[PDB]
């Protein structure tokens, strides 16, 4: 039931290390 | 426009090809706001359109649509 | 039952049709072609604005019929992601 098979950004296909990276990244929220 | 799409009902029946994906394009919009109830007075004037273009030539309008384009 | 009111029946019966278009290539069935590409433009319009579950299903489904079709019928597929455009 999806539409793209080789899509890296699905609900939940994020590994371990891209876990603790998405943990420490997105608490910041800002860009420069 | 709604003098342009009731004119182009009638072309569009005839050959559409990109003006029929317009039309829906512009009738689902409305649909839509009428969904959030926004003021969508727009289906009724091509209803109404579509009903002058049936009662001026029923049987070419007919034949065009159930024999060149039924999709549309 | 691709012409029908019901959005789920839409995509049922969408995924024949493509089905069918992808599936054996007979040519006293091209003209079907014609009439599946603008079915998934007209499912499109159903339910690109509606926002629910199902509707979102339903756009699962009529997606991945638009990427079956566009694949199994090269000749199509320019009409195919141009009609995808307008709905963008």
């Amino acid at each position: 039931a999806h539409v793209w098979e080789d899509n890296w950004d699905d609900d939940n296909v994020e590994d371990d290390f891209s876990n603790q990276l998405r943990a420490e990244l997105e608490k910041h929220g800002y860009k420069m | 426009a709604r003098v342009v799409q009731g004119s182009p009902e009638v072309p569009g029946i005839t050959v559409r090809v990109l003006q029929a994906l317009a039309t829906l394009l512009s009738s689902p919009h409305g649909g839509a706001l009428v969904m959030s109830m926004h003021r969508s007075h727009f289906l009724a004037c091509p209803l109404l359109r579509q009903l002058c273009q049936y009662q001026r030539c029923v049987p070419q309008d007919t034949g065009f649509s159930s024999l060149f384009l039924k999709v549309l | 039952c691709c012409y029908h009111n019901n959005r789920g029946i839409a995509a049922h019966g969408v995924r024949v049709l493509t089905n069918i278009t992808v599936s054996c290539q007979e040519k006293d069935l091209l003209a079907l072609e014609q009439d599946a590409v603008f079915g998934l433009e007209s499912l499109l319009v159903l339910c690109s604005q509606d926002d629910s579950p199902g509707a979102q299903a339903t756009l699962k489904i009529a997606l991945n019929c638009m990427v079956k079709l566009a694949k199994g019928r090269p000749h199509l597929s320019q009409s195919v992601v141009e009609t995808l455009l307008t709905q963008l």
